DNA sequence: TCAAGTACTTTTTCCGGTC
RNA sequence: CCAGGA
DNA sequence: AAGTACTTGA
């Protein structure tokens, strides 16, 4: 469809990045993380994308 | 008075099992939510819904 | 061209411990 | 998962 | 355990 669902659109350039609602942490007592798997696969992709945009 | 019938009667062992009502009785109305769902929490335990 | 093989998919009622 | 209940 | 979907040899 010319308007929502156009096939240029099934390969990803700018990646949506889903909020902490999506993905939160387990905040257990008061200096401890407990970071979402999202929130660390999302860094993965990060990490991933700055050594690729770097090198080229 | 005499019963019409007349009752089998005598000793029988009977076994005491783990499962006890008062254990068992929950009620909920309004409680802990998930953070995620943000849903009602699971288990009488917990006092889930 | 068309049988037979391949990959890969898919489910299964409701209600503590120890980790 | 493991153990159990209807 | 039983399917669709696709691939492979005659």
């Amino acid at each position: 469809n010319e308007v929502f669902s156009r096939p240029e659109w099934m390969i990803l350039t700018c990646l949506p990045v889903p909020p902490p609602p999506v993905r939160p942490s387990i905040s257990f007592n008061e200096s401890q993380r407990g970071e979402d798997d999202l929130t660390f696969k999302l860094a993965d992709i990060l990490k991933a994308n700055i050594s690729l945009e770097t090198l080229e | 008075k005499k019963l019409m019938a007349q009752i089998f009667f005598g000793p029988t062992y009977y076994q005491r099992l783990r499962h006890m009502v008062d254990d068992k009785i929950h009620a909920r109305a309004r409680g802990p939510m998930q953070v995620l769902t943000r849903q009602p929490v699971e288990g009488r335990s917990r006092d889930g819904g």
